[PDB]
């Protein structure tokens, strides 16, 4: 009925990164030049909550910023979907000025109140890594049926808070947050062509491409019909695994977790963001988003111009 | 949307609570988990359809509870999934929303999608919360079932609660325990500030917004024991023993109206229910 438009995207990184070898890990055992190669991970960073830094604090900076720069009117937003893999959030801005360290609510209804998005219908939704493709395709699927004309996305993590730093598995993950605007685009060019899941603690190379394939069936084309390809970030070997699966070059691709780590359900929109950024993504790419949760979820999009901000 | 069948489970105890937003609710005991009430809800609406665990093409859970849930010490899509054997089906968690709120996003999502069987699920199990004692305020437990058929025509509002306009009512907020230290502490504590007008100004809420809808026949929440019959409340599960009262009555079509506490909103969704 309606075409969905990615407008807009942008992201937010704590301001401290920390090298591999940086002090915080003195207590990881085991530690070797082959686990910093089999993970890809260079440098991360942490919220300094101490600097204000949070998954909220962050959030209203890079929304603030996209409202601004894409020149949208708060109350014009309809719909504002959040994601958060955390459980804890610890930060509520001026609507709940006196509450730290809280199970909830999570952040959607707060963060439109601070916002202004006085016409904004919230929603806090969890998927883990696939978070940011769940409320795209919530979006979209609102979009789609007129009951939405601009709906605005966050995902946030701020996970660093509960790394165990005498454990291997702290080396992986890290902190960031991204925001992005879709839209109505009857007019333009961009739409969600389709998206496909599949289901079969999973590392199998295989349950992805099915995911990919599926899409590009319901979508009617093929991989050489795909400009780019924006991945999940978990490992070099498994996203290499992902493109041979469905027959991604690696010039269709980037791996960025080297400069940022494992950001869950951030590493796809800000893998997103930086393709756009660095011209490897153009206006008419149709580009494919996939990744896993246990789910594992593959979207097909038409982009136009997307606001990179 | 379309209800095809309802289940659901709650615990026989039920627990009594003073104040202004008090009531005689069920309340899980011991080391009580809630995948063992979800279960039999779910397999109850399965069998009320006819429908296979494989049939299942969506399950969306919203749970508040932060432990209790299954065995290992977590939303609860994924775990349910796992025993009902639906693997065929996808997984996510609305957190905080209302039932209302859930429904319709799910119906405008799995309309869009395609999907035919959809399992939303509620449930409760707060043994890891502590309870409001200056209010009263505390959760009901157990847990509800509802397999839908999406239709994409459900429509939905959201309004303001009654009372005096200028008020700002406080809202339910769930702080965590700064001082967990050993097996059997609290997660978080129940914190909604004691507010005598609160449960009508709710009520009031129900009525303006259902304005908004054609006169249809309602299903709603009660959170709160204030004028009720003996202070008992069933919270969101309250919608369970309305719906099967609207399916021997013949009805085609109801309001569900949720409360949600967190926004200090009520929401309504329109519905289709099975014979």
């Amino acid at each position: 009925m309606h075409k969905v438009k990615l407008a807009a995207i942008t992201c937010e990184l704590p301001a401290r990164s920390y090298e591999n070898d940086d002090p915080v890990f003195a207590a990881v055992p085991d530690l070797s030049e082959s686990w910093w190669q089999f993970w890809g991970v260079n440098r991360r960073g942490y919220f300094d909550p101490r600097n204000g830094e949070n998954e909220f604090s962050l959030v209203v900076r890079a929304a603030e910023r996209l409202l601004r720069s894409s020149d949208t009117a708060p109350d014009s937003v309809d719909m504002l979907i959040c994601s958060a893999s955390s459980p804890i959030m610890t930060d509520a801005g001026d609507v709940l000025p006196d509450l730290r360290g809280r199970l909830y609510p999570r952040m959607a209804n707060v963060l439109s109140k601070q916002l202004g998005l006085s016409r904004a219908l919230p929603l806090d939704s969890q998927m883990e890594s696939a978070s940011f493709l769940l409320n795209l395709r919530l979006a979209a699927s609102m979009i789609r049926q007129g009951k939405a004309e601009k709906v605005l996305v966050v995902c946030s993590e701020y996970i660093s808070n509960l790394l165990d730093f005498t454990s291997r598995t702290s080396t992986l993950f890290a902190d960031g947050c991204a925001v992005a605007l879709l839209t109505r685009g009857d007019d333009d060019s961009c739409d969600l062509l389709a998206s496909a899941e599949h289901s079969d603690a999973s590392f199998v190379p295989t349950n992805v491409p099915i995911a990919m394939r599926r899409a590009l069936e319901k979508a009617g084309l093929g991989s050489d019909d795909i400009d780019y390809f924006v991945f999940h970030q978990p490992a070099p070997f498994l996203v290499k695994a992902w493109a041979e699966g469905i027959g991604a070059r690696p010039e269709q691709y980037q791996l960025t977790m080297g400069d940022t780590g494992v950001m869950i359900s951030v590493s796809i929109p800000y893998t997103l963001m930086t393709g756009l950024r660095e011209g490897k993504i153009r206006p008419g790419d149709r580009i494919v988003m996939a990744g896993a949760a246990w789910g594992f979820a593959a979207q097909v999009w038409q982009l136009g111009e997307v606001l990179v901000c | 949307m379309l209800i095809q069948a309802v289940g659901v489970n709650l615990p026989p105890s039920y627990v009594c609570l003073e104040g202004p937003l008090g009531g005689e609710r069920p309340r899980a005991q011991g080391d009580e988990m809630l995948m063992q009430r979800l279960l039999p809800a779910v397999r109850e609406a399965l069998d009320e359809a006819a429908v296979k665990p494989e049939e299942i093409d969506l399950i969306v859970g919203l749970a508040l509870s932060p432990d209790h849930l299954i065995e290992n010490r977590p939303k609860i899509g994924h775990p349910l999934q796992k025993v009902l054997g639906a693997n065929r089906a996808h997984v996510f968690d609305l957190t905080d929303s209302s039932l209302a709120r859930a429904l319709y996003v799910v119906d405008t999502l799995a309309s869009d999608q395609g999907y035919r069987n959809v399992l939303v699920v509620r449930g409760e199990s707060s043994q890891g919360l502590e309870v409001d004692s200056e209010s009263g305020f505390a959760l009901a437990d157990g847990a509800l079932a509802l397999l839908c058929r999406p239709t994409g025509k459900a429509a939905f509002r959201r309004g303001a609660l009654g009372g005096d306009p200028a008020q700002e009512w406080l809202p339910l907020s769930i702080p965590l325990n700064t001082d967990i230290r050993q097996v059997g502490d609290v997660k978080g504590h129940l914190n909604l500030p004691a507010q005598p007008g609160l449960p009508e100004a709710v009520r009031a809420g129900f009525t303006r917004l259902a304005g908004d809808f054609p006169q249809l026949n309602w299903v709603r929440e009660e959170w709160f024991g204030q004028g009720r019959p003996d202070g008992r409340c069933l919270g969101p599960f309250e919608l369970a023993s309305q719906l099967r009262a609207a399916q021997r009555d013949r009805l085609d079509e109801l309001l569900l109206i949720s409360f949600d506490p967190f926004g200090m909103v009520v929401e309504g969704v329109t519905l289709e229910l099975a014979g």
